């Protein structure tokens, strides 16, 4: 036996020595040394110092620059707001609880910190899916006589909120649950216990298919069609040097967006697929915290790829940061 | 498509 069960938790450490305590009451210094909790707190501090100003500046430059308030940029602001939910709804809480050694807010705070951390991560995920759909509709033009206006961009933002609520709310009403994970300092979806009272198996499968396989197919198709349209348009217009330059730049960005999406969610998909399959094994709390390293850091490198690498946002950010004149 | 690529922020 490799774990210790409880009414609302699961500590990945056998209680054969009698040292295991509830992650809501006592520190968990038997599954990880205190310095490992300080390093957990140190990395959370890194994500806050780098994630907040980069995502807040994105919302700030949009207020000061009229040319940034276009409908195609609505989903990029939704990405920045989603990353802010990951910072204050999860990163700040994990920094606080890690310094105590356990989740000090109890089961109620576990559902709150779990709902907001899952919501912010899923809004950002579906924002990258809607962004790929919008860019596929605008560039490839598969719809005869279609203009992407403001009403379509609002539906694209509302679609991300519905898909995220259809993913973070079921654990609050009986489909799966939120429990502390890894070092028992942050709460998330349960995929390490086969908890039959909440049907954790049907939820992990529904999550793997609807909220990972479907987004992965849509992104590959939309961006695949976009690279095909751009490459064939440049092939019929090789006398234009800027069209040949745009074809290479667009192709390079699609590779970056696709690879960054895989680095973000594939480690979370593979490890959680192994933890749920080969269940009950001696899963180390360090082993638990390596899909979270890639997914939580997306609050930093998604604005770098989708905002700072955008020519309009980068110019407005340099202007705002350089006192208004550059 | 150069104008659509600028609207979507890809070029
Ligand atoms: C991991 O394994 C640990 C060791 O078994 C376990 O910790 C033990 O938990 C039990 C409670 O379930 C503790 O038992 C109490 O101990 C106190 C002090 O010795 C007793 O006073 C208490 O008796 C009470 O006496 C009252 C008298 O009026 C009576 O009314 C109450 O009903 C009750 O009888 C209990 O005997 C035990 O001390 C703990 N041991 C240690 C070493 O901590 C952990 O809970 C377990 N971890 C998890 C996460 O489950
Ligand atoms: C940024 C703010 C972080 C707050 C740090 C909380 C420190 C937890 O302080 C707690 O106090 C208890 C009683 O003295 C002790 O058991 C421990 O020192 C510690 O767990
Ligand atoms: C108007 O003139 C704006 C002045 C711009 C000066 C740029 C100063 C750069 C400061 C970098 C801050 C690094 C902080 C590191 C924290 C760990
Ligand atoms: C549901 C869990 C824990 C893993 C499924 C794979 C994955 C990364 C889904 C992202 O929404």
């Amino acid at each position: 036996m490799n774990g210790t069960e409880g009414p609302n938790f699961y500590v990945p450490f056998s209680n054969k020595t009698g040292v295991v305590r509830s992650p809501f009451e006592a520190p968990q210094y038997y599954l990880a040394e205190p310095w490992q909790f300080s390093m957990l707190a140190a990395y959370m501090f890194l994500l806050i110092m780098l994630g907040f100003p980069i995502n807040f500046l994105t919302l700030y430059v949009t207020v000061q620059h009229k040319k940034l308030r276009t409908p195609l940029n609505y989903i990029l602001l939704n990405l920045a707001v989603a990353d802010l939910f990951m910072v204050f709804g999860g990163f700040t809480t994990t920094l606080y609880t890690s310094l105590h050694g356990y989740f000090v807010f109890g089961p109620t705070g576990c559902n709150l910190e779990g709902f907001f951390a899952t919501l912010g991560g899923e809004i950002a995920l579906w924002s990258l899916v809607v962004l790929a759909i919008e860019r596929y509709v605008v560039v490839c033009k598969p719809m005869s006589n279609f203009r992407f206006g403001e009403n379509h961009a609002i539906m694209g933002v509302a679609f991300t909120w519905v898909m995220a609520l259809a993913c973070a709310a079921p654990p609050l009403v009986g489909w799966s649950r939120y429990i502390p994970e890894g070092m028992q300092c942050s709460c998330g979806i349960d995929y390490y216990t086969p908890h039959e009272e909440t049907n954790n198996e049907s939820f992990v499968i529904y999550m793997f298919v609807v909220h990972f396989i479907i987004p992965l197919i849509v992104i590959f198709f939309c961006y695949g069609q976009l690279v095909f349209t751009v490459k064939e348009a440049a092939a019929q217009q090789q006398e234009s040097a800027t069209t040949q330059k745009a074809e290479k730049e667009v192709t390079r960005m699609v590779i970056i967006m696709v690879i960054a999406f895989l680095i973000c969610w594939l480690p979370y998909a593979g490890v959680a697929f192994y933890i749920f399959t080969h269940q009950g094994s001696d899963f180390g709390p360090i082993f638990m915290t390596i899909p979270a390293f890639f997914a939580k850091t997306s609050a930093v490198y998604n604005p770098v790829i989708y905002i700072m690498m955008n020519k309009q946002f980068r110019n407005c950010m340099v202007t705002t940061l350089c006192c208004g004149k550059n | 498509i150069l104008e659509n690529l600028k609207d979507v922020g890809l070029f």
